[PDB]
RNA sequence: UAAAUUAAUAAAUAAUUAUUAAACUAAUUUUAUAUUAAUAUUAUGAAAAAUUUUUUUUUUUUUUAAUUUUU
């Protein structure tokens, strides 16, 4: 078939005394090595290199009387959302921040409440009359919700806050383009 | 021995009073400290070890008759050379030979593959059968641990 | 493109003005005018020659280079390769592993070193009793000797019961 | 379990023993929602004080790395302010000061200095000496 | 730093100054970011040299503070400039079972992009103070008294309570806010 | 022939050589009544 | 600037009660039906409880928030593996509406039965009483 | 493929035959937005016809 | 087997997903001139983009008043986000002048959809799909104002489409994709992958309703030539779009295995609207003899120059054979001289 | 689709672009405009013929 | 992915895999489902008794991942 003998012939430079010399015996070797890197990478490299990290964040937790058996269950209880490789980065470069975490999980602080579902506003039920001019009652509140969340994010000096300085006037930016 | 992958530069000198503590367990904690696993910077290539001084060996404990019915068996090359020796039979010879054998069971567990990693962590434990030990000047800090 | 300065300086091009495989000469009709508009500082050195090497080549401002074989490559696949010499900086052949996610590791709070948490120790949360060796409070005295009392009252109670209930 | 040959991947060590209860506020339970499992109450745990942000996170205020290396050196040195001195003691509080100030780790070694300056330490037949100003 | 209690905005205000790091969550990975780093992330569709800002932030920290945002931290600015859009080193694999006479050379090189971070800046708004060993908000904040002190664990009752050094047994907790 | 009573070796000097052939549902998983050295 | 949505309408129930109130933690016992083994949520039940799915790179603030944006505030366009997500989350609804849409028709024409179970389930379990 | 990553073009122009790219206002020899293997103008292969072939007039003749 | 898609199915790739560029005017062409021929500071755009999509969802729901508000905000944050007359700040009002007109306020509608154009012609190269979206609003608010004289702007709007809309690039890549399928009786739904120009070329879809909203005008006023002046154009508009999609069938049955043909099929193909426009006779390749070794029988000095060189003879291959085969070919070099001499 | 012209999308190629070969003229191309049947290698045989077995 | 089998007057199809093609309706979630024809292909081998563990042969790279306790 196709031995990939083109690619695997440049590699014969970095082999020992026999595979480097003779082209045949080098291929059976370099194609045996390359076929086991890809065999170890996709199969066994994870379960090993994934436990040298759960040993480093753990060993860095014993210096605070806790351990991975307890830390793992309470990094999640608090919704902290830290990859187990990140906790090893902190335990090794930012030792205080890690410790600061380890104090939180041990503290009796209420974890953040589970995210809420979709709540129907009251105004969805509130019977609308036959009025065409004014907007629906639910949009005048939902839109207000969107512009407050629009100004709370960041400290955008919207032209040093040249846009309407207050909200009830920002919802009237449609009258700015009327004559 | 300087030999990069050694790291004698951040050493801490522990002290594990073996008095009354179980011999198959003092060999466990002392291994996490010689192999340097108690360190958050532990990478298996580096042998960042911390010297342990396991004084008071002769006061070790072995639950039940495990002083009489646990063999230190080793089979040499000569045919008919299989040797069986209890703990109460090697304790006649040298009490530290039973602790150094129970350490060898723990360091091997993670380092059997390469000779440089099999033996180097073993040279970090100083097995002293009583109080006296020449390491007063190394300030062996008594490591806290509860089995 | 570091600090707003393109790491690329000049794309070397070899082509044939008349021979064949027009996907290069076709590229120089539509895409190249457009790609030049975005990055003008890139100095596209186009060479005409009879026997044209099929390779695009870029020269970065540190002496480094790169080639991109365009033999049998259509015009769309030359522009794509055009835009890929201006992008990279040709500085490091790093494997995107979990160790090389950060090219510089600077810890701002100082690294963990042995002597950081070495002199800490386990502690309680609201003051404990040295309940071994503590001068009791006059109420404590009355409590324990009432407990210890109620204990002695039980032992010496049943020691007699073993002999008296035998002839009660 | 995962290539039954044998499992030599570093396992996690069991959890240290919690501190004494001494409070009777249910400091005993584990399937109780009033607290997480981990029980870390160390020497300098009360310096890690937390402030509840508005988003939902907490702004823990902690002492700087150049301060706990001061607290430690204080503790380590006044072990005996007039008592015995250990070779291991001096070499440690010689580094805690070097860690106190700009703790980038030297990049080279810790003993290359001594190894090269042992000629004014050692007296070696002054015809073969090393005087800073070679006569 | 925004805050309601004027004393807090007068003691915590100097904590958030100096250098600052942050651990963002970009491309299902997690990078500990600081104002002068380059981090290779999975390919972003950002033309080279263009400014960029990371939206998912999990924790900010400085020399004497860390803001532990539980799921994420709102109102933290971390902006980077896309330096490179390159293909990383090739991870060559060979899939040739012994039975069949076929050999599949699957050579995949990763598509990353190097984000040289400009700056991190953080201005958090606190609600107040809460003591650790009772997760209740505190009414008032005294910049010196720790809300919950710590005490020894050796009640003497335990004959084999492991003694550390004598000095490790008795050690205070220094004041640090001043 | 009919390969019966496998033996799963754990290490040595910590398995007692009677617990090797244990993990087989039988009169083993007991203590050898009369051991020989 | 950074973001934290955690929902479609945000509107997060703020956690901090009041300068002196009680904290009101969530019950850490996993909902086991028989109650004798007395378990505790395990680091992947907390992750389910907290609004993520099994792994937190799913159905949470880890995808639905964009990875980046331009410094001027310009968002970033969608991708193949973004539209394919939005359609999936709309599939997880159409799976539920069309499901409840057929139950409605069955219960509006009185087709849903009255004896609870199959013909082969009642003929299997004794605890489902006789009809 | 994409082996031979260097050593193709010497990094220099030729003496008097290599021209860099001025810009999109000028036109190179050979460039055309259509794939032509035998590129020809009305000077090299001049068609002998009244008109010039075109999509408008169906054939270059009367 | 099948696929349930009950899990999350990552997207497929396809050439229908290429980032098709926008459409503009040529370099110097300005809109008001073409017509009469016939860093930034932070602003939460990502949040206001969600705030106008609820206008596109609203103004498409019949709630034209509520949409006006949502559009009001997003049209405010845009005249601050972008500089003056930016191609974007001009386009948002085109959603406002519509939302105005659908609320009686036509007086402000025309006041809005006319304001945009001075942002467009005064630009460098405006988004061509917008100037046909403005010239549509300008044509619809004139209907709402009921002015038949104000209705001949549709036909003038499409006058820009027919002129400045190269109708090839919409379906350039998608033209050969039917040559990608290689199965004939299973997964054969790939041989008929049809993408629709109304769904892919917006400017074409816009230009269609113009030429359909313009017909209803002339149909309403009982105008005859007006209707035909549009219908023939509405057909000529589409006919030159279906033409740019035509192609013959390649193989029909199941070709097996030649997966490496994936390179000749999907590639940049000259569209039929272009293969003629840039024909190699009308658009002549420029060939500079300074870089080649051939020139017509009179331009013999203008070849790529050389060095000390003397024409030996013509390479008649029989010069190698014995001298009796070179006693032939004797005068064939003499005779050939004066054939290349004028 | 980009959010605006200020923020264009980049050119980072995939295999569906970066490996393609020139468009040798199909039969509909040399039907539209017979000016592209330059040489005899253009007159390729029936498309139904796929190559030798 | 193991399935097929009748020597011999008027009883619907051997079966497999393969190549090439074909058609949705009394017959429910608003579920699910490889059916048909033409051609290519018939040697992968049990003897007694008893009777009316498990899913794996095969992975594009980075992460991520729920089955552990000794006598």
């Amino acid at each position: 078939y196709y031995r990939a003998t083109a690619e695997l012939d440049r590699l014969r430079g970095m082999l020992r005394g026999r595979a480097r010399l003779e082209r045949k015996v080098g291929l059976k070797r370099i194609t045996f090595l390359m076929r086991t890197q890809t065999r170890y990478r996709v199969e066994q490299k994870a379960h090993w290199e994934r436990a040298i990290v759960r040993k480093n964040v753990d060993s860095a937790a014993h210096e605070h009387g806790s351990g991975w058996q307890h830390l793992r269950n309470d990094l999640a209880r608090q919704n902290l959302m830290l990859l187990p490789r990140t906790q090893q980065q902190l335990a090794q470069y930012e030792p205080l921040a890690f410790r600061a975490v380890m104090e939180l999980c041990a503290s009796r602080v209420a974890p953040p409440p589970p995210p809420m579902t979709a709540q129907v506003p009251e105004e969805a039920y509130a019977t609308r009359p036959e009025d065409p001019k004014v907007a629906h009652p639910a949009a005048r509140r939902q839109l207000e919700e969107c512009v407050e969340r629009m100004l709370c994010t960041g400290r955008s000096d919207v032209l040093q806050r040249e846009g309407p300085r207050t909200t009830q006037a920002w919802m009237d930016a449609w009258k700015e383009y009327d004559l | 021995m300087s030999k990069q992958w050694l790291c004698r530069e951040g050493e801490r000198w522990w002290l594990l009073d073996a008095r009354g503590q179980q011999l198959p367990h003092v060999a466990k904690i002392a291994a996490q400290y010689m192999t340097g696993q108690h360190r958050p910077d532990f990478t298996p290539g580096m042998m960042t070890g911390d010297h342990v001084v396991i004084t008071n060996i002769k006061d070790a404990v072995m639950t039940g008759d495990n002083w009489i019915r646990v063999p230190i068996t080793w089979q040499t090359a000569y045919p008919g050379g299989k040797y069986r020796v209890r703990l109460s039979e090697m304790y006649e010879r040298d009490p530290c030979m039973v602790m150094w054998w129970y350490l060898k069971d723990e360091v091997n567990r993670h380092f059997v593959r390469k000779l440089k990693t099999r033996t180097a962590p073993l040279e970090k434990a100083w097995l002293y059968e009583d109080s006296v030990h020449p390491h007063a000047e190394k300030n062996p800090r008594p490591l806290v641990w509860t089995d | 493109s570091r600090n707003g300065e393109l790491c690329l300086q000049r794309i070397i091009v070899s082509y044939s003005p008349n021979k064949g495989n027009p996907a290069m000469r076709q590229f120089m009709a539509t895409h190249l005018p457009e790609f030049h508009r975005q990055y003008p500082q890139v100095k596209i050195d186009i060479r005409p020659r009879q026997w044209p090497e099929s390779s695009i080549t870029g020269i970065y401002r540190d002496g480094s280079e790169k080639a991109y074989s365009i033999r049998f490559l259509s015009s769309m696949g030359i522009n794509v390769r055009f835009h890929r010499l201006v992008n990279e900086g040709n500085d490091y052949n790093h494997s995107f592993s979990a160790s090389h996610l950060h090219l510089q590791r600077r810890s701002v709070q100082g690294t963990w070193n042995p002597y950081l948490w070495n002199y800490e120790g386990t502690r309680a949360r609201h003051k404990p009793p040295a309940q071994w060796s503590r001068k009791l409070t006059e109420k404590e005295w009355d409590y324990y000797v009432q407990q210890y009392g109620a204990q002695m009252k039980a032992e010496e109670d049943t020691i007699a019961d073993r002999v008296r209930r035998y002839t009660d | 379990v995962y290539s039954s040959k044998k499992d030599r991947t570093f396992k996690v060590m069991p959890v240290p023993p919690p501190p004494p209860a001494t409070t009777a506020v249910e400091q005993r339970d584990d399937f109780a929602d009033n607290r997480g499992l981990s029980a870390t109450t160390r020497t300098l745990s009360p310096t890690f004080r937390m402030f509840a942000l508005e988003d939902g996170g907490v702004l823990v205020s902690h002492p700087s790395h150049a301060q706990i290396m001061r607290w430690n050196q204080r503790v380590h040195t006044e072990e005996g302010k007039a008592a015995n001195s250990t070779v291991m003691d001096e070499y440690v509080n010689s580094r805690i000061q070097a860690i106190i100030a700009d703790n980038t780790i030297e990049n080279t070694s810790l003993s290359q200095w001594r190894k090269a300056h042992m000629w004014n330490v050692i007296k070696s037949h002054g015809k073969l000496q090393r005087r800073w100003g070679t006569p | 730093l925004r805050s309601a209690n004027p004393t807090i905005a007068k003691a915590l205000q100097p904590l958030i100054e100096g250098p600052k790091f942050a651990v963002v969550y970009c491309g299902n990975h997690q990078y500990k970011v600081s104002p002068g780093d380059v981090i290779a992330v999975q390919r972003l569709r950002a033309p080279i040299g263009s400014q960029i800002a990371l939206k998912k932030v999990l924790m900010v920290g400085g020399p004497r503070f860390t803001a532990i945002g539980r799921p994420l931290l709102e109102h933290v600015r971390v902006t980077a400039d896309v330096e490179e859009q390159k293909r990383m080193r090739n991870v060559v694999s060979l899939f040739s079972t012994p039975g069949r006479r076929r050999l599949r050379w699957l050579d995949a090189q990763h598509a990353a992009t190097i984000l040289r971070i400009r700056e991190v800046v953080y201005e958090p708004t606190v609600v107040g103070e809460l003591d650790k060993y009772d997760g209740v908000l505190l009414k008032d904040f005294h910049a010196d008294r720790h809300p919950n002190p710590v005490f020894t664990a050796n009640d003497g009752y335990d004959l084999y309570y492991p003694k550390d050094w004598n000095k490790v047994e008795e050690a205070s907790a220094f004041l640090e806010m001043m | 022939a009919a390969a019966a009573a496998a033996a799963a070796a754990a290490a040595a000097a910590a398995a007692a050589a009677a617990a090797a052939a244990a993990a087989a549902a039988a009169a083993a998983a007991a203590a050898a009544a009369a051991a020989a050295a | 600037y950074s973001e934290y949505r955690s929902s479609y309408t945000g509107a997060r129930s703020a956690p901090w009660a009041a300068p002196e109130a009680a904290p009101a933690y969530p019950s850490a016992r996993s909902p086991f039906p028989l109650e004798r083994p007395r378990f505790r949520k395990t680091h992947i039940e907390w992750m389910l409880h907290h609004g993520h799915g099994d792994r937190y790179g799913k159905y949470g603030p880890s995808r639905e928030i964009a990875d980046f944006e331009y410094a001027d505030g310009t968002p970033s366009s969608i991708s193949g593996k973004r539209f394919a997500l939005k359609h999936h989350q709309d599939h997880l609804l159409v799976q539920l509406i069309r499901s409840a849409a057929i139950v409605e028709r069955f219960e509006e024409e009185e087709l849903l039965p009255r004896i609870p179970g199959t013909p082969e389930q009642r003929s299997w379990d004794p605890e489902i009483p006789l009809f | 493929y994409d082996s031979r990553s260097s050593g193709v073009h010497d990094v220099a122009p030729r003496d008097g035959v290599d021209f860099m790219y001025e810009g999109p206002q000028q036109v190179l020899p050979g460039a055309h937005p259509l794939p032509l293997f035998h590129p020809d103008n009305s000077v090299t292969r001049p068609p002998v016809s009244p008109y010039l072939p075109s999509p408008q007039r169906p054939h270059p003749y009367f | 087997i099948t696929r349930l898609y009950t899990s999350y199915f990552k997207g497929e790739l396809f050439p229908n997903q290429l980032a098709r560029p926008l459409e503009r005017l040529p370099r110097g062409v300005s809109l008001a001139a073409a017509r009469k021929g016939q860093r930034r500071p932070y602003v939460p755009l990502g949040e206001v983009a969600k705030l106008e999509l609820q206008g596109d969802y609203l103004t498409e729901g019949g709630l034209h008043q509520e949409a006006l508000e949502y559009y009001g905000v997003v049209a405010k944050a845009y005249e601050l986000a972008y500089p003056k007359d930016h191609p974007q700040v001009a386009g948002i009002r085109l959603k406002l002048a519509g939302a105005f007109r659908r609320t009686g306020r036509l007086t402000s509608s025309k006041a809005n959809c006319e304001a945009v154009l001075q942002m467009l012609d005064s630009a460098v190269q405006p988004p061509l799909e917008l100037i046909v979206e403005a010239l549509f609003e300008l044509g619809l608010t004139s209907e709402a104002m009921s002015d038949a004289a104000a209705g001949t702007v549709f036909e003038e709007a499409v006058a820009l489409v027919d002129m400045f809309h190269n109708s090839g690039q919409s379906h350039k890549m998608l033209r050969l994709l039917p040559r990608l399928g290689r199965r004939f009786n299973l997964n054969f739904e790939e041989k008929f992958v049809y993408f629709s120009p109304f769904d892919y070329d917006r400017v074409f879809a816009l230009a269609d309703q113009c030429l359909e909203r313009a017909e209803v005008f002339y149909q309403a006023r009982n105008d005859r030539a007006g209707v035909m002046r549009v219908l023939q154009q509405r057909k000529e508009l589409i006919d030159k779009k279906f033409f740019n999609m035509r192609d013959f069938a390649g193989r029909i049955h199941t070709m097996r295995g030649h997966w490496k043909r994936r390179a000749q099929v999907l590639t940049n193909a000259p569209t039929p609207d272009e293969l003629l426009r840039y024909s190699p006779t009308i658009h002549q390749v420029y060939r500079d003899f300074k870089y080649e070794l051939n020139a017509p029988i009179g331009r013999e000095k203008e070849v790529q120059p050389g060095v000390n060189r003397v024409v030996h003879d013509m390479g008649n291959p029989y010069r190698r054979s014995g001298v009796r085969s070179q006693r032939m070919f004797r005068d064939a070099e003499k005779n050939f001289e004066k054939y290349i001499r004028a | 689709k980009e959010f605006d012209a200020d923020h264009p999308l980049p050119v980072v190629g995939t295999r569906l672009n970066e490996r393609t070969t020139t468009h040798k003229w199909s039969h509909w191309d040399q039907y539209i405009n017979p000016q592209i049947t330059q040489s005899w290698m253009y007159l390729t045989q029936t498309p139904e013929y796929v190559g030798p077995r």
